[PDB]
RNA sequence: ACACAAACGGCGCGCG
DNA sequence: GTCCTATCGATCTTCGGAAGAGATTCAGA
DNA sequence: CTGAATCTCTTCCCGCGCGCCGTAGGAC
């Protein structure tokens, strides 16, 4: 028994121990903090670093024996802070969720001292973590040694970590507040305080709405400047004039050179956020962009703050049409119900023929409610009235992609909808009622069912996949890239999934990171358009695509002849660093995780020219 | 309307409309019913011990003729009363005392008596009384035992999809399971044939029983067949045909008669054919001889003509067989009636299978199955069988197991044997046989019907039977050997086995629960639930998400939303407000009946299965006040589905909108807005909720406020219609009226109210004053109040003032920001209390000492102790200050000391010992004390007592004896005195001195008894003999990372106090408490809550416009005209108020209590409407929007347009960071496993997860993670030498070797495996 | 003599 | 009361679940 | 030596917080 089994030495005290100079701690999040730092109790940091105080404070000769520097300790005297600072000047530290995703779970942090008892985080990290602040508790580790130390920092440093390793895409997109303020910020007003102006400079035109003189989505004309790296990346400016709103115009002074105007000359939504980040670390690098990320972080915040985005019943405007449509769908309804008493037809097809009346009359209430929020905005501007896109609290909250989705706000302002019992069935009549007025008391309890089974579902299944990703990691921990090449000329070719009719996916992002198995074919006959074992990087693959290619033939990791591991250019780009791998990495665990996570969000319960 | 004096000083206004009719039944009636009925000596033979005594007993051996016979039981009173017991530490147990006749009948003559003897009253026993709240007293623990849901006793029937056996086939499932006893299955194999199992033992051919029950083959057949006959009729053997079993056949033959034909082969036959056959009466037909040949014979047959039996039933038939019949002289073979698919062959299809064929065989085969390898036995085989299914001993049907398997077999009637025959069996194999004919239907598992709820009492009496089994055991060999002429019962039985299983059952079994006694609430819910797991339940991980999942019986019976997070997600369950329980165990409701055109006010409870014959409206349904709905027609629920019914088409209908929820979800006001994920969070977070010092009250209510501070029972109430005479918030005395004055009684009544005291989670549950001098109080009303309770009304939390908004980021996610100011308003202040205590032992090197010469320690902590060794009560303690001064020799230090990390103030002392212990002046002191104050109560209420008596012999001085003058002046006691005769005054002064000194005595015996038992001491655990216990009180405000929640599932922690300027502020200039994350809001979808902010804000309104006219100098008119005005406001709400009766005095009292803030009430289901709220907000003084502009606080510019400002109620969790927060740096290690201890009570380091390491892994650092095992975890070696090195700062570690690996090493050396290391 | 300190194994309830 | 001493293993409130592959095992072929 | 219908010892997310609680039989 002590051997067998989960509580086998195996997992009990082998593969999992508990470790002296650790801590575990509630989260909190520090807005003022810099995407490197993380805040720490003292209460903690004093009791963590004790052997090292006791150094210095000898190397200090202050304590004669390590009893009296204890004793010192004790007494949480001044300068024992004063050396605790010194000590924690640079030193790199160690914090986790649990249970911890992958290895984006766990990253380093530069500390920083506060007088409570919470550890604060970074918004923006957070995110990766899936921290949610209802409570979550973290643990704390310290690297004692010097190998230790640098391997925190090269690797685990949170600044490293900015790309995904299970997709080499920005895992550090902002989070619904950060970008909703600047959401609300990029949007327009079609007319505005100070409108209509024309500013030399970013300069002016934060002075001007300081002063609140102008309106921040005020329309404006502006006079900017801009700069193009040139063909070996030497950036040259351009100046130019450019009609915006001035906060637009503010936020450019947040962006760094090297990036077009046009891409925050508009709304911008996390879609756009999105991309446009992404897109300027691959133009810019890094170290730009994490200096660019924390800007970014802060601004939305100050402005978040100013908009008073607060939400309120008000906001939630229901369409008339909702009791219209109701009251028409419920006489077609017992038409159909009349016509089966009649024998006219099946309960069956009485029954789904009800359904599909509900279904129109739900998605007409759809159309109707989703249609007015937008709509909701008629303006003046200089005489005559003029419609706009709403300033709508809820709107702004859903359209930005901030949290929410149209099914939210149908189900809030339109109707809860059709329903179906725990087996699946549909209940003949769906939830007419909305939120903003009341439910009825069975409708309420049939809501019970739906609610219940998702959590019933989540429950077992963050149970079963947890088993399932510990058979994953074991068999895949043995590979390890080794090799540089094995030798293969041979591959697998790769298409774009052709489903349901025409594609469903882009073979361009299949292929990117890859390296060919023979010379590409160019379009004709005999001509070879790359190499036989190029890189796929970004530029070739849309060279391609531009081309009128369908398919590619690519080594493969299990073509890889290697012996007891992988050669490196069968497995060719790395998720988290662009380039191709270091050799001596062991890709298997980076899979297995990869998979682990999103396992997770998974349930348990002619046509074209 | 009127009001009591309670509830006339804050008449929380309500929007209700519904005026329903049956009140909130009292809550813990499930305990209190289910106890009371357990432990009443009743003389009626069914439940109780009275009962599990009548099932066992008369116990007897066959050895003598003799036996001991049951007589009643007697209960003794307990040793201690529930604080005593508390105190002490121990269960609060009553002892049980019986009466028994112990008798030797005659040998050899007709059984009369030799001896019999009548016990002395026989003990053996110690029960815990159910306390006054319902709770159960343990040794030092205080212990709520929940309810248990398990399939009920009955018999079940089933079919399974998809796993029959991967053919795609349906296997139908018969089960019968006993109230106790041996479980009994019946299964329809895959190749058809019913097979039989006991408690889950190999699969056996049913027909075995049949032989077993002493039926022949042709007797199992006649009972299971129906027969097919063909007959020499003038020719070979015609068949009587019946036309009407042709249902759905086809002709193979010419089918005809009175020269007419019918059907032919290859012609299907038909209802209006058949009339024809019957009708033309074609009773009998020549089939084709082969036809007779296909069917199987229906028995066994003789060659009469030679006396030869040479045929078997359930042989298949054949042409010669014919002849040989036939040959036999036989006019008829009977053949059994079958059809492929209607009249299965499945007691045939066994019958072939079956071996065995007599009943001595059955019995000798069943034996053997039951008993493995084992000699057979006919006797034995019969009696085993008997003890299989016919024997209360070893199988027994309870009443409602009877009732509950005659309904399922359809018997009209009910009643029946506890035992099973053969009928019983007959009837459901039957039915089995019917479902897979086609003609019957499955059961259904989760349906409520199917399942039954145990109590308390329920579950006590059974593990008490199961004790007495033990006892049988004993007693019956004792009694085979007992002499029986000098031995006498309390010999023959034993305490010991029956003490322990009730003992172990309380403190052991899943079921009892150390109670989540956190606050008022958590109780009272915690007491009311549910749940599937335990003997005889489901377990946490086996469980389908079916049963899970809410089941539709469960309506108005079950609260859906209560069902707690995790596993126990469905497993654990709360019941319904109006929640009921039927004789048979049945949870059941309370409806309304619709009598013809109007609902009537008549109510009928009602368990599921009598549900499903009726159709039933929704509660909120309009009606005309006549009764009739105001719709002709109405949505219901008839068979669970939903479908809308006429007026008197319709059956019954839900007494109230709140039937649905339980009392936990019930305190969440606009409940009908927000999305359960977010409601079945808050229910939850309710009982998570802590106490706060500065507790008030809800502004934005539902009603149930004032009905669970009562039934709670932390809260003192008016047992009689009195008046208040005295305060001193410890005590509390009442006068009360003389309607309820006893003809000898004081005519008084006085109570006592807790105080500080440290509840099972480690927070006090001081009660306080509501009340003053002279004031009158009705019958049942609120006397003091408790934690969480103001007037009465419960009070969870605090009422703050919220806006949502963006700010910097501080409110990013949950996160919450607060302001300086409320943490110095005093909001959500805590205070915690700690025990600690010591015990002295009888260490081999000498036992151990209470003393202040602690040896080297310093003299500051010695100056906290007392010359005892013991600190002051009052005393302030930091970590590691000396508590207990307690030694050891080779002297030593063996002391208690604060625990490191914590500060706090002392405020207790209780001294125990054991027999034969010497006392200190500080346990003397405190003893004596104690004893003083019990003769304190006994002297005033002897005062009263008194008073009382001298009121009687002031009485008649008025007019004998009078001596007004010098009336008492002359000794009340010297009143005796006059020179009288028997005369009047005479009699009452000598017959009332009688009384005095028996009153007098009572309080002497009263006293003596309560300092003698506070005198003695305890029997303590061995090698102990002294013991002390101390408290710790501790005042905790709100820091970073505390878990805040407000009610509608808005849970968050809150991270940052704000310099007080910062905060957002109003044109008013009022900065608000919180501000709060709006895009959690669309997210979470809970959008109520911002309705209560609204509501809340609006009431606050109300209260601020009083509060200028009470701080201003306004007469009474205007504040009558404001308040009045305010109630009146609304749609037609049920609630109405007469503020003019009111004196113009109780207006001020009532008036300057709302000033705070109007309260109201908002029923679950029935709140006030968005029209209504507008209203409300321009009788207050904000727009109807709610809405406000707003200034940063940093920089006094305005925030963009209105944002929403509003009053809201929150709650503090019991999960305040520094309870939680953990850090180590170094520390010991365990002795097993060189690794670091764990947790947070033992200085434990942090378990680095074993997925962590793969994290780790992932990335290429090694190092790190060579590092974290080997130094940081497990050499001893490489982590002191890394110890040094770090005070050389070098930070280098040797690389060492991980020594639980050399654990492991051993362990499998230590196995039959060879294992070494490989140098090259 | 310049030095150790109080957990082994279960059960229930909650937590993210 | 304290303290010594020898096994420990039957009949009672038991059943409360179930996917997946190596024996052993049902029906002849 | 073919066949299913029979057959039983593996496994059941990672961590955390209290509370309780552990051989039988006997000199009387
Ligand atoms: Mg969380
Ligand atoms: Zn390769």
């Amino acid at each position: 028994d002590m051997i067998k089994g989960k509580q086998g030495r195996f997992r009990q005290n082998l593969l999992g121990k508990r470790v002296d100079y650790s801590g575990r701690s509630v989260i909190t999040v520090g807005p003022y903090l810099r995407l490197h730092q993380c805040g720490l109790p003292k209460k903690m940091a004093l009791e963590l670093f004790k052997p090292f105080i006791y150094g210095k404070l000898e190397l200090r000769g202050l304590a004669t024996t390590i009893k009296a520097a204890k004793k010192m300790v004790e007494r949480e005297e001044a300068v024992v802070w004063d050396i605790l600072d010194e000590v924690i000047r640079e030193h790199p530290v160690l914090l986790n969720r649990a249970p911890t995703l992958h290895r984006l779970g766990i990253q380093a942090f530069e500390p920083v001292l506060i007088e409570g008892k919470a550890i604060q985080l970074h918004p923006l990290v957070c995110a990766a973590y899936n921290a949610d602040f209802d409570g979550d508790q973290m643990a704390v580790h310290v690297p004692l040694t010097l190998e230790a130390q640098l391997e925190a920092r090269a690797l685990m440093m949170s600044t490293n970590n900015i790309l995904s390793p299970a997709n080499g895409e920005p895992i550090i997109v902002p989070s619904q507040d950060v970008v909703l303020g600047l959401y609300y910020m990029t949007r327009d007003c079609v007319n505005a305080k100070g409108e209509g102006m024309v500013l030399t400079g970013p300069k002016e035109a934060e002075r001007l709405y300081r002063s609140g003189l102008a309106s921040l989505h005020a329309r404006v004309k502006v006079r900017i400047t801009e700069y193009e790296k040139d063909a070996n990346g030497e950036l040259v400016a351009k100046t130019s004039l450019k009609d915006t709103t001035v906060g637009r115009a503010i936020l450019w002074m947040i962006v760094p050179k090297g990036l077009p105007y046009s891409i925050v000359n508009q709304a911008l939504g996390k879609k756009a956020i999105s991309k446009m980040l992404n897109t300027c670390y691959r133009i810019l690098g890094l170290k730009p962009t994490v200096i660019f990320a924390d800007q970014i972080m802060y601004t939305g915040f100050a402005y978040a703050a100013r908009s008073g985005a607060s939400v309120g019943i008000d906001d939630m405007v229901i369409p008339e049409k909702k009791h219209e449509i109701i009251s028409e769908a419920e006489a077609e309804v017992a038409e159909i119900q009349e016509q089966f008493q009649s024998g006219l037809v099946t309960a069956g097809e009485r029954y789904n023929k009800v359904i599909d009346i509900w279904a129109a009359a739900n998605d007409r209430v759809s159309k109707a409610m989703m249609d007015n929020l937008q709509t909701e905005t008629v303006i003046n501007r200089d005489g005559q009235e003029e419609k706009q896109v709403s300033f709508n609290s809820i709107y702004m909250m859903a359209d930005s992609g901030a949290r929410g989705s149209a099914a939210q706000i149908r189900q809030l302002a339109g109707m809860r909808g059709l329903m179906a019992k725990p087996d699946g069935s549909i209940i003949e009549t769906p939830i007419t009622a909305n939120f903003r007025e009341g439910l009825n008391v069975l409708q309420y309890f049939i809501s019970t069912h739906g609610a219940r089974k998702g959590l019933a579902d989540t429950a077992l299944k963050t149970a079963n996949s947890g088993y399932l990703t510990r058979r994953l990691v074991d068999v895949a921990q043995d590979l390890v890239v080794t090799e540089d090449d094995c030798g293969t000329h041979e591959g697998i070719m790769m298409t774009p999934v052709i489903e349901g009719g025409d594609v469903k996916e882009p073979l361009r992002d299949r292929v990117l990171g890859r390296v060919t198995a023979e010379d590409v074919l160019k379009p004709g006959t005999a001509d070879i358009l790359v190499p036989r074992n190029t890189l796929l990087h970004e530029q070739w693959c849309d060279l391609l695509e531009e081309n009128s290619v369908d398919a590619v033939k690519v080594r493969s990791v299990v073509s890889c002849d290697t012996d007891f591991g992988v050669c490196a250019h069968c497995y060719g780009r790395d998720l988290a660093r662009g380039h191709i791998i270091n050799k001596g990495e062991a890709i298997g665990v980076i899979a297995a995780q990869s998979i682990g996570e999103p396992g997770t969000q998974l349930t348990m319960r002619v046509k074209n020219k | 309307m009127v009001y009591s004096y309670t509830e006339k000083k804050r008449i929380r206004k309500d929007f209700g409309k519904r005026p329903q009719v049956l009140d909130v039944p009292y809550l813990l009636s499930i305990q209190l019913d289910s106890f009371q009925k357990f432990i009443e000596q009743d003389p009626e033979g069914q439940y109780g011990l009275e009962a599990a005594f009548r099932s066992v007993f008369p116990i007897q051996s066959y050895s003598g003729n003799s036996e001991l016979q049951y007589v009643s039981y007697r209960l003794g009173e307990p040793v201690f009363d529930v604080q005593e017991c508390q105190i002490r530490g121990v269960t609060y147990s009553a002892p049980l005392r019986v009466k028994l006749r112990l008798v030797i009948y005659e040998r050899e003559a007709p059984e009369g008596t030799v001896k019999d003897i009548k016990e002395q009253e026989v003990y053996m026993g110690e029960i815990p009384l159910m306390t006054d709240n319902g709770t159960f007293v343990i040794n030092g623990t205080e212990r709520v035992i929940v309810s248990q849901l398990h399939r009920s006793p009955g018999v079940f029937f089933d079919s399974d999809k998809g796993k029959t056996h991967s053919s795609g086939k349906v296997l139908y499932n018969a089960r019968i399971i006993p109230y106790r006893g041996s479980w009994l299955d019946f299964e329809f194999d895959p190749k058809d044939n019913l097979f039989v199992r006991i408690d889950r033992r190999r699969k056996l051919p049913a027909t075995i029983i049949l032989r077993a029950l002493n039926y022949t083959t042709e007797q199992i057949l006649d009972l299971f067949f129906e027969k097919v006959i063909f007959e020499i009729r003038d020719n070979k053997l015609q068949m009587e045909l019946v036309p009407e079993r042709l249902r759905g056949e086809t002709a193979s033959f010419d089918i005809e008669a009175n020269g007419k034909v019918y059907v032919e082969k290859g012609r299907r036959i038909t209802a209006r054919h058949i009339r024809q056959l019957e009708k033309d009466d074609v009773k009998l037909i020549e089939v084709p001889v082969e036809y007779i040949a296909g069917k199987v014979v229906a028995k066994d047959y003789i060659d009469e003509s030679t006396g030869e039996l040479i045929c078997a039933a359930n042989m298949e038939l054949s042409l010669d067989l014919l002849a040989k019949l036939s040959q036999s002289g036989h006019k008829r073979i009977e053949t059994l009636f079958t059809n492929d698919l209607d009249h299965g062959p499945y007691i045939s299809e066994t019958l072939r299978v079956d071996p065995t064929n007599d009943r001595l065989s059955a019995l000798v085969e069943i034996y053997r199955m039951m008993r493995p390898g084992e000699p057979p036995t006919r006797e034995a085989a019969e009696s085993l069988f008997e003890n299989l299914f016919f024997s209360e001993d070893r199988y027994d049907l309870s009443a409602v197991g009877r009732m509950k398997f005659n309904r399922s077999l359809l018997r009209e009637e009910i009643e029946g044997s506890g035992i099973l025959s053969k009928d019983d069996i007959i009837d459901v194999m039957k039915k089995l046989i019917d479902i897979r004919n086609g003609k019957g239907e499955v059961d259904d598992i989760d349906h409520l019907g199917n399942r039954r709820i145990r109590s308390v009492g329920e579950m006590a009496e059974n593990q008490f039977r199961v004790g007495l089994v033990r006892v049988e055991r004993a007693v019956k060999e004792r009694l085979s050997l007992g002499d029986l002429d000098t031995l006498m019962p309390q010999d023959m039985i034993n305490a010991k086995p029956i003490s322990a299983a009730v003992k172990e059952f309380f403190g052991s079994s899943q079921l009892s629960q150390f109670m989540d006694q956190n606050n008022p609430l958590s109780e009272i819910t915690h007491k009311r639930r549910i749940s599937a797991l335990g003997p005889g339940g489901l377990t946490r991980e086996r469980a389908g998400f079916e049963v899970r999942d809410v089941h539709p019986t469960h309506y108005g019976r079950v609260c859906p939303i209560e069902t707690p997070e995790g596993p126990n997600i469905g497993l654990i369950n709360s019941l319904s407000v109006y929640a009921q329980t039927n004789e048979y165990g049945f949870l059941e409701t309370p409806y309304r009946k619709v009598t013809d055109g109007v609902v009537t006010d008549e109510i009928h409870y009602l368990s599921a299965i009598e549900e499903g014959n009726y159709v039933i409206a929704q509660a909120n349904s309009n009606l005309d006040e006549e009764g009739h709905f105001v719709e002709d027609l109405v949505t219901c629920r008839s068979k669970g589905e939903s479908s809308l019914f006429s007026r008197d088409q319709v059956d019954y209908m839900d007494v109230s909108t709140q039937q649905v929820v339980s009392v936990g979800a019930s305190l969440i006001p606009f409940l009908e807005h927000d999305d359960a994920n977010r409601a079945l969070m808050g229910a939850n977070m309710q009982r998570q909720a802590v106490p706060t010092l500065r507790a008030d009250k809800p502004l934005v209510g539902t009603g149930m406020e004032r009905a669970v501070a009562v039934d709670s029972g932390v809260t003192a109430v008016a047992k009689r219609g009195g008046v208040v005479q005295y305060v001193d918030a410890s005590r509390i005395v009442i006068k009360v009226n003389e309607d309820e004055m006893y003809p000898g009684e004081a005519g008084i009544d006085i109570y006592n109210l807790t105080k500080y005291t440290r509840s099972n989670q480690n927070t006090c549950i001081n009660q306080m004053p509501c009340v003053s001098l002279g004031e009158p109080v009705e019958r049942g009303d609120v006397l003091a109040d408790g934690p969480s309770t103001d007037l009465g009304e419960l009070a969870l939390g605090q009422n703050m003032r919220v806006a949502f908004m963006p700010w910097n980021g501080y409110n990013f996610e949950d996160s919450i920001l607060v302001s300086e100011r409320v943490v110095q308003e005093d909001r959500f202040t805590t205070i915690h209390i700690q025990e600690l205590a010591c015990v002295s032992r009888d260490t081999k090197l000498g036992p151990e000492e209470i003393t202040a010469d602690i040896p080297n320690v310093g003299e500051a902590a010695l100056s906290k102790l007392d010359e005892s060794g013991i600190v002051y009560i009052g005393a302030e303690v930091t970590g590691g200050d000396i508590l207990v001064g307690k030694v050891t020799p080779k002297v030593k230090d063996s002391s208690l000391r604060v625990p490191n990390g914590v500060s706090g103030t002392v405020i207790d002392v209780q001294v125990f010992t054991r027999d034969g212990v010497e006392k200190d002046k500080r346990a003397l002191e405190i003893e004596e004390m104690q004893l003083k104050q019990a003769k304190k109560d006994l002297s005033e209420e002897l005062q009263i007592l008194e008073a009382g008596l001298f009121s009687r012999i002031r009485a008649v001085l008025v007019a004998g004896g009078v001596e007004a003058e010098k009336l008492d002046k002359l000794p009340r006691d010297r009143w005796l005195e006059l020179g009288l005769t028997d005369e009047e005054k005479q009699n009452q002064l000598e017959q009332l001195a009688e009384q005095y000194d028996e009153l007098k005595h009572e309080f002497e015996k009263k006293l003596e008894a309560k300092r003698r038992k506070i005198t003695q001491g305890d029997d303590l655990a061995p090698g102990v003999l002294k013991i002390v216990k101390v408290y710790l009180a501790v005042k905790r405000r709100i820091q970073p990372g505390d878990k805040m929640a407000g009610r509608h599932g808005n849970k968050g922690v809150i991270s940052k106090i704000n310099p007080i300027e910062d905060m957002p502020y109003d044109e008013n200039g009022t900065p608000v408490d919180i501000v709060l994350n709006p895009l959690g809001v669309p997210s979470r979808m809970n959008i109520g809550q911002i309705l209560e902010t609204h509501l809340g804000m609006a009431a606050k309104g109300i209260g601020d416009k009083i509060n200028a006219m009470l701080k201003q100098q306004q007469e009474v008119a205007k504040l009558r005209e404001f308040i009045q005005r305010a109630y009146d406001l609304g749609a037609d709400v049920r609630q109405k108020v007469d503020l003019s009766t009111f004196s113009d005095e109780e207006v001020m009292r009532l008036a300057e209590n709302l000033r705070k803030g109007m309260p109201i009430a908002t029923p679950v289901f029935d709140g006030a409407k968005e029209a209504e709220i507008k209203e409300l907000l321009k009788l207050g003084d904000l727009p109807t929007s709610g809405q406000i502009r707003l200034y940063d606080g940093r920089t006094g510019e305005q925030f963009e347009r209105p944002v929403t400002v509003g009053y809201m109620y929150m709650l503090k969790l019991n999960h305040l960071v520094d309870d939680k927060m953990h850090a180590r740096s170094t520390g010991s290690y365990s002795l097993v496993t060189q690794q670091p201890l764990g947790g947070k009570a033992q200085f434990g380091g942090q378990r680095f997860g074993e997925m962590e390491v793969w994290a780790l892994e992932a990335y290429g650092a090694a190092y790190t993670l060579q590092e974290m095992l080997t130094v940081k975890s497990d050499d001893v070696n490489g982590r002191t030498k890394m110890y040094k090195n770090i005070v050389d700062g070098n930070h280098q570690m040797e690389p060492g070797m991980p020594e639980s690996f050399n654990v492991l090493l051993k362990e499998i050396r230590s196995l039959g495996i060879n294992i070494e290391l490989e140098d090259e």
